[PDB]
């Protein structure tokens, strides 16, 4: 990887931060530089461009008047100064480098061959929430909540913030069968997931099956027996 | 998972995307890594690998206090200007090799890499210079190169040529004007008796 | 201000076999220099963004025999000739003809394994007591193992159609089976679930001969 986004975090919204794409391998000042970010389960959008002599730039519709981006070509770093933040500006923004060079004083690429360089990409989520620990409650295996010879059971992790958690069963003993599923944005503005899985239906009784949730931003561990 | 002992990433790094203009050439320090440079002397990938100072052949029983990999981005017909007492446009105003050098010079075509049928004018070098680059001096100024008579007060123009001009790398090139990858090797050996090393 | 559109939006391919993606433009994408001014990016999960093709048709190093552009002026596709494992992700097509002042990207396109269909196993869980004395409860309803993905869960309490009140979450395409997994939370706070007694899941997917209704009552085992 020739370049790392870096600077991304958690940010109140009205607030701001700055990000930075640290380049290494080739020569930084031959080429120009985008911002392009990701919303949640969205596609890309492109953000803001600046040319090799930072002499033309442009900023999308969205971001004119909030984002100002920047390049340092003595230090190999692309720079974008975020304020005024939005909520639905979290996204993961990526650094990439367009193909061509600007002649004259109208920027156009010339030779132009893509993005052929995109970076990691660093996560920015904009969100007044404050930190809390999850609450994890059990969804208990039933006789109707079983199929044809297996059975479902479960914990639901809710209220939470903010990501990630991990959860294990038996502390990974148990791992065939587990459904853990991407987090959702509840309204409150904190996270909730749920994990599941499906035992045979013969033992309930004679195996003990434990959530083990784990929510480092919290420090909270919480192991949750689910039992009929 | 990380230690001293694993092997350089060589294969990883010199397939890069992309590599700095030979003007700005990239240096990096060979560091707490295992070089085991019979896989790249055996690996028929590279055209261009000729050692000077050293024997390839025992390259791997010596002992390197430092190990310097200089990298960039020349035509092939260049290629044969990364070698000491050479010269030419590449050897004196962009990369200079020492007449007591000691190392490896490894090249390999990247046509593939490298070239773009746009054409790729991004890979730079330095075309003109008052004098002659010292050995292993980099030169990255931009400074209105003055033609010889006539002033220039640092703007562009007749007789007054920007020190830099882009290759043209389209994979229609011949095979002199396609772009070639170079790595040079600089050794720094260990003092020590013959009975140790 | 040149509108991309991909199709299809979701697109299941065979390893071994040939797909194709297609990127229509508002505007002509064809310079008068003779190049066709858009690219294709490839977003494998969890991973940056892949250039594939640039300038139209042309394929980006390192790329593929399998990978090929094509079309002009308005209308061009993508083309692996077989398709393998690691192709799966999202795909979207760039417009590149206003660059650097707009770079406008496609809906995108994502990439299933195909697989045979898989009717979801439906389990409903009530909300445990131990959550019914916080003050809110959670209805659960799990759509196991399925394919394909589109699949519809509606919420009737006391055969009464739930709306903007529940959310649901699915499980990206399992490495050995290719198959889905459906969670769909209905919250409500205490009060209004003690009111109502029939809580039913209703699953409609395209592996189920009918609709599988799930329910049950606040007191039973
Ligand atoms: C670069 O990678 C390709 C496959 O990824 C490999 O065939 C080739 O040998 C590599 N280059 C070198 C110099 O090892
Ligand atoms: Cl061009
Ligand atoms: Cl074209």
């Amino acid at each position: 990887v020739q370049l790392v986004e870096s600077g991304g975090g958690l940010v109140q919204p009205g607030g701001s931060l700055r990000l930075s794409c640290a380049a290494s391998g080739f020569t930084f000042s031959s080429y120009s530089m985008n911002w392009v970010r990701q919303a949640p389960g969205k596609g890309l959008e492109w953000v803001s461009y600046i040319s090799s002599s930072s002499s033309t730039i442009y900023y999308a519709d969205s971001v004119k008047g909030r984002f100002t981006i920047s390049r340092d070509n003595a230090k190999n770093s692309l720079y974008l100064q975020m304020n005024s933040l939005r909520a639905e500006d979290t996204a993961v923004y990526y650094c990439a480098s367009p193909g061509g060079i600007t002649a004259a004083g109208t920027s156009v690429l010339f030779g132009y061959y893509g993005m052929d360089v995109w970076g990691q990409g660093t996560t920015v989520t904009v969100s007044s929430a404050s930190t809390k620990g999850p609450s994890v409650f059990p969804l208990a295996p039933s006789s109707k909540s079983t199929s044809g010879g297996t059975a479902a059971l479960g914990c639901l992790v809710k209220d939470y913030f903010p990501e990630p958690v991990t959860v294990s069963w038996n502390s990974g003993a148990l791992t065939s069968g587990v459904h853990t599923f991407p987090a959702v944005l509840q309204s409150s503005g904190l996270y909730s997931l749920s994990s599941v899985v499906t035992v045979p239906s013969s033992s309930l009784g004679t195996q003990t099956y434990i959530c083990n949730v784990n929510h480092k931003p919290s420090n909270t561990k919480v192991d949750k027996r689910v039992e009929p | 998972h990380h230690h001293h002992t694993n092997l350089c990433p060589f294969g990883e790094v010199f397939n890069a995307t992309r590599f700095a203009s030979v003007y700005a050439w990239n240096r990096k320090r060979i560091s707490n890594c295992v070089a085991d440079y019979s896989v790249l002397y055996n690996s028929a990938s590279f055209s261009t690998f000729k050692c000077y100072g050293v024997s390839p052949t025992k390259l791997n029983d010596l002992c390197f206090t430092n190990v310097y990999a200089d990298s960039f981005v020349i035509r092939g017909d260049e290629v044969r200007q990364i070698a000491p007492g050479q010269t030419g446009k590449i050897a004196d105003y962009n990369y200079k090799l020492p007449d007591d050098f000691t190392g490896c010079v490894i090249a390999w075509n990247s046509n593939n890499l490298d070239s773009k049928v746009g054409g790729n004018y991004n890979y730079l070098y330095r075309l003109f210079r008052k004098s002659n680059l010292k050995p292993f001096e980099r030169d990255i100024s931009t400074e209105i190169y003055q033609a010889g008579s006539t002033p220039c007060n640092g703007v562009e123009g007749f007789n007054c040529y920007f020190p830099l001009q882009s290759y043209g790398f389209q994979p229609t090139n011949g095979v002199g004007y396609q772009p070639y990858r170079v790595v040079v090797l600089s050794f720094e050996l260990l003092h020590a008796p013959a009975t140790v090393c | 201000d040149i509108v991309m559109t991909q199709s299809p939006l979701s697109l299941p391919v065979t390893p071994g076999e040939p797909a194709s993606i297609s990127c229509r433009s508002s505007q002509s994408l064809l310079h008068s220099n003779g190049y066709n001014y858009l690219d294709w990016y490839l977003q494998k999960p969890g991973q940056s963004p892949q250039l594939l093709i640039y300038l139209g048709s042309n394929r980006a190093s390192g790329v593929p025999d399998r990978f090929s552009g094509s079309g002009s002026g308005t209308d061009f596709t993508l083309k692996i000739s077989r398709v393998e494992a690691e192709d799966v992700g999202v795909y979207y097509c760039m417009q590149a003809l206003q660059t650097p002042i707009t770079w406008t990207f496609g809906q995108g396109t994502k990439v299933d394994i195909k697989r045979t269909v898989a009717a979801p196993s439906v389990f409903i869980f009530p909300p445990s007591d131990e959550q019914l004395k916080s003050g809110t409860a959670s209805v659960v309803c799990l759509l196991n193992n399925f394919y394909p993905r589109e699949a519809k869960v509606q919420w009737k309490v006391d055969n009464a159609l739930q709306s903007g009140n529940s959310q649901e979450s699915v499980t990206e395409q399992d490495s050995k089976d290719s198959t889905y997994s459906l969670s769909s939370t209905l919250t409500l706070s205490k009060a209004d679930y003690e009111k109502h007694k029939v809580y039913a899941c209703e699953v409609t997917h395209q592996g189920l001969s009918s609709p599988v209704t799930k329910s049950f009552n606040r007191g039973e085992c």
